[PDB]
């Protein structure tokens, strides 16, 4: 039986009064009004709660006392002890030398005395103490001078605290804090061979209504001080967010093998903000800023990784609505690698768009934007470009097919500054001011066929999907212009129907090319999609080219049928599902990218995946920085082979793995090992992780990072009996994504 | 041979007027679907309308997650798998509520030299992506009609 019907036979079940005053006694004397008294065994109950002793002594001048075996219930909570008082105006409430436990939550203690205050959101304990250890197991228990308990803010706030592991103290805090409720940090411990031993002991701290945030001393052994952690999370009108601000005074670990260093401080600021307001003002921060090149290197955090190069950094504010939308934004980058300082900047960035449909039988649309570039170098071209796109287009369409064609003016200003440095090194100049206007035409035609697939399953339909594309674009030279933000795009099947060959606008080149593909569809007797395949190819009718060619290639041919591509998906059941795609390129005589996986799933804590991911060596020529040609952790491509996988055993185990090879090193570059052993108030893991983490440039091989990591973490201070799995799953580099 | 050219729209006809409902109707995902839905000739009318016997679309959640999925020999990042994954719910008049989604994968290099140049490239995927998972939206409808005629049959 799961974890949680195991500990819920411990919970105390409320069932006895229904849910949404009446007395029983032994005897019973006094008028009603003031000193009434029941003498010998009494119950009383009202609504949702029930009182009993071998006395209750009430008086108005309203108050009710009770003597000898004081036990009260309610939905939410039991009592127990030899003395007891309430006042029933006040609804406030104290019972002596008692105990507790809550009833459909685990949670149960002691204290010298039991107080409910503050319209009863409060309880507040005298000498007490806390354990969601069920009856009879007392594994850890928490124990304090004075302990409160808010039940609206659901947290647990505790002063001279004493935490017990079995009947010893291994803490002492002055003041303590606990989460009790489902209102995402827990008090946690961890040992590892990278920081030795540590601990994360959070704080939540409410500021004002939804906005709140968890101020959390984090200990590392290996190094100097308490790292500070800092997660803020909000809602706003102009929507939701959360900042965090790691911070160490100074590090020992840093301070040693980078001596020499003007200061020891490692800081992280990362913010996200996203939202809408009066649904037409939207907002977007995606900021992220260290200390140094190595923090993530260093430091296991949610908020990037020793496998990023650059931390982004972004600001946007705009205006949408139905027919036009307006946004200005900032667009940063710290790059972490000082092989190469220069990194460019949006600042600001203005984009625009106006739709108007039905002029005539038209669509048009209009895009404009204006950028200014700036360079982290003071000797690097800065530029202003203002791009403005005209577009016209005529979607014709009936039961079974479609033709589109669309005409825009691509019209570019530049203008150009801070040129010397670049002019002095190359021979082909930059231009201050240039003026580029091309004309560009697309048509844009698709058929849909069907056919009945009885062979296959009763009732079964398959469907055929042909496309073809003429797309036109006249040459102009660009070599007078830097390029600022034009990365030559990747060719998926549905990339090979873009009218841009590069992701930005300082790049355009010519196009004359039809593009020819094909989908198949495989629909049940239910007309649920079962499996796709689709296949494609551009044919190019002159060389596609900006007046800046320089890339290698293998071949010299430029004009025919150059690039392949397809891709499929079999959602062979519910629980399993295979996907699979393919790019091939005529110019490197290779396969150029692919990928595939196949899955398993039945829930959320059973799984397997495998999957590959290949680049061929000609690829990673033709498409990134020159010296990744010959670097030998970069020009040999990827060939890796990675397995996944997650299983519970005896409904309180759930083991997890992970292992990528590279086929070509015969090395890998990530494994895992995660096993969580779950009980109803405690959990641990352990978590054995070996990645690739740098290079060798003395001998000419990969260094690994080994973490062999152990984790304990308290449990049913929440409705939580989960394995951890899917935490699991993600705690490494090339995390698990669900590719059902 | 045995194939014919579909007679039949994509839409089914029940559909040819419904209700678009969104939390954001000015951003990315219900420009991509009220796109989708006039290429297919739908009538679309207001969230309050006279009409009570009109099918709804109610767009939910859009969450966009890029995870590095592939490495160099130094462990930094090769290549980003980009995942959009987009909850919806189909509303039929007097009948039961049909939920439907949609899961784009896509991915590409990274370069830590031109970054601002990748973050467009991630922008213009991210573009792409809301159109992918509007066709896959609509391609979902027909499986609506199939369910909606199969509970009166149960």
């Amino acid at each position: 039986a799961d974890l949680a019907s195991q500990c819920m036979l411990g919970v105390p079940s409320y069932d006895r009064p229904l849910v949404q005053v009446t007395i029983n006694a032994d005897h019973a004397k006094g008028d009603y009004p003031d000193d009434a008294v029941f003498t010998g065994s009494v119950d009383i109950m009202q609504g949702n709660s029930r009182l009993q002793a071998d006395e209750v002594q009430l008086h108005q001048k309203r108050t009710v006392d009770a003597l000898g075996n004081v036990h009260y219930d309610d939905n939410q909570v039991i009592l127990k002890g030899p003395k007891g008082w309430a006042n029933l105006n006040t609804k406030d409430t104290n019972v002596w030398e008692g105990d507790y436990q809550m009833v459909g939550r685990q949670g149960r203690g002691k204290a010298d005395l039991m107080k409910q205050r503050g319209e009863n959101r409060y309880t507040i304990l005298d000498n007490g103490s806390f354990t969601s250890c069920l009856p009879g197991s007392d594994t850890w228990s928490v124990v304090g001078s004075e302990i409160i308990h808010d039940r609206e803010e659901q947290v647990a706030e505790i002063w001279n605290a004493r935490f017990k592991v079995g009947p010893v103290p291994i803490f002492y805090s002055p003041y303590l804090q606990l989460p009790v409720g489902d209102k995402f940090l827990i008090p946690n411990a961890k040992y590892t061979t990278t920081n030795y031993f540590e601990f994360y002991l959070p704080y939540y701290w409410n500021i004002a209504p939804n906005m709140d945030a968890t101020i959390t001393p984090h200990y590392m052994h290996r190094r100097g001080n308490i790292m500070w952690e800092n997660e803020f999370r909000y809602l706003s009108q102009a929507g939701a967010g959360l900042m965090e601000l790691d911070y160490l005074p100074s590090d020992k670990v840093y301070e040693d093998e980078h001596p020499n260093d003007d200061s020891s401080r490692r800081w992280l600021f990362y913010w996200n903000h996203s939202g809408v307001m009066d649904q037409v003002w939207r907002f977007n921060v995606d900021y992220t800023k260290v200390s140094d090149p190595s923090y993530f290197n260093d430091f296991d955090n949610k908020y990037g990784s020793s496998t990023d190069g650059y931390a982004t950094q972004k600001f946007s504010v705009g205006y949408a609505v139905q027919n036009f939308n307006a946004t200005v934004s900032t667009k940063q980058f710290q790059v972490f690698s000082e092989q190469n300082t220069s990194s460019y900047s949006a600042e600001p960035q203005l984009d625009v768009n106006y739709y108007q449909n039905d002029v005539g039988p038209f669509d048009t649309r209009i895009y404009g934007q204006a950028v200014h570039f700036v360079n982290t170098r003071d000797d690097m071209p800065e530029a202003t470009r203002v791009h403005l796109e005209p577009t016209i287009n005529l979607p014709l369409s009936n039961n079974w097919g479609s033709i589109n064609t669309e005409a825009k003016l691509l019209a570019t200003h530049y203008q150009q500054t801070n040129l010397d440095w670049y002019n002095s090194r190359n021979t082909t100049k930059l231009d201050e001011s240039v003026n580029r206007v091309m004309p560009q035409f697309k048509v844009d035609g698709k058929m849909v066929f069907e056919r009945d697939m009885e062979m296959l399953a009763p009732g079964y339909t398959q469907t055929l999907e042909p496309r073809a594309q003429y797309l036109y674009v006249p040459y102009r030279d660009q070599s007078d212009i830097y390029n600022y933000d034009s990365s030559l795009l990747q060719s998926d099947y549905s990339g090979l129907f873009r009218d841009r060959t590069y992701g930005g606008l300082d790049r355009i080149a010519s196009a004359n090319q039809v593009t020819t593909g094909v989908t198949s569809r495989i629909y049940d007797d239910a007309a649920v999609e079962r499996f796709n395949i689709s296949v494609g190819q551009i044919y190019y009718f002159t060389e596609s080219r900006t007046g800046d060619d320089n890339i290698t290639w293998e071949n010299d041919d430029k004009t025919g049928s150059l690039v392949w591509a397809g891709d499929t998906y079999w959602r062979i059941s519910e629980r399993w599902g295979l996907r699979g795609g393919i790019q091939y390129d005529t110019r490197l005589d290779n396969v150029a990218t692919s990928n595939s996986s196949i899955e398993y799933r039945r829930d959320e804590d059973r799984l397997v995946q495998l999957n590959y991911r290949y680049a061929s060596p000609e690829y990673i020529q033709a498409t990134l920085p020159k010296y990744y040609s010959t670097a030998e952790q970069y020009k040999n491509g990827i060939s890796q082979v990675g397995a996944v996988a997650s299983w519970p055993i005896a409904d309180r185990w759930s083991i997890v793995g992970a292992y990528y090879y590279d086929t070509n090193a015969n090395k890998q570059a990530d494994s895992m090992l995660g096993v969580q052993y779950s009980s109803c108030c405690y959990a641990i893991r352990v978590g054995y992780e070996r990645k690739l983490n740098g290079w060798d440039n003395d001998k000419q091989h990969a260094v690994y990072d080994n973490a062999i990591g152990f984790n304990i973490e308290l449990r049913g201070l929440s409705s939580n009996y989960g394995l951890g799995t899917q935490e699991m799953l993600r705690s490494n580099i090339l995390p698990y994504q669900n590719t059902l | 041979c045995g194939w014919h050219l579909r007679d039949t729209t994509q839409v089914p006809s029940t559909m040819k007027v419904m209700i678009l409902d969104s939390g954001d109707p000015n951003g990315p995902l219900s420009r991509a679907v009220r796109n989708q839905l006039r290429l297919n000739g739908v009538e679309l009318l207001d969230k309050e309308t006279t009409r009570k016997d009109v099918p709804s679309l109610r767009l939910g959640k859009v969450s966009i997650a890029k995870d590095t999925a592939s490495v160099f020999r130094n462990g930094q990042t090769a290549e980003y798998q980009m995942i959009m994954t987009v909850n919806a719910t189909v509303l039929i008049p007097g009948r039961d509520i049909y939920p439907i989604s949609a899961k784009v994968f896509r991915s590409f290099f990274d370069n830590p030299q031109m970054a601002l140049a990748k973050d467009n490239e991630q922008d213009m995927i991210v573009k792409e992506m809301y159109d992918r998972a509007a066709e896959q939206l609509i391609r979902k409808l027909p499986s609506i009609r199939a369910a909606d005629i199969r509970s009166d049959e149960e």
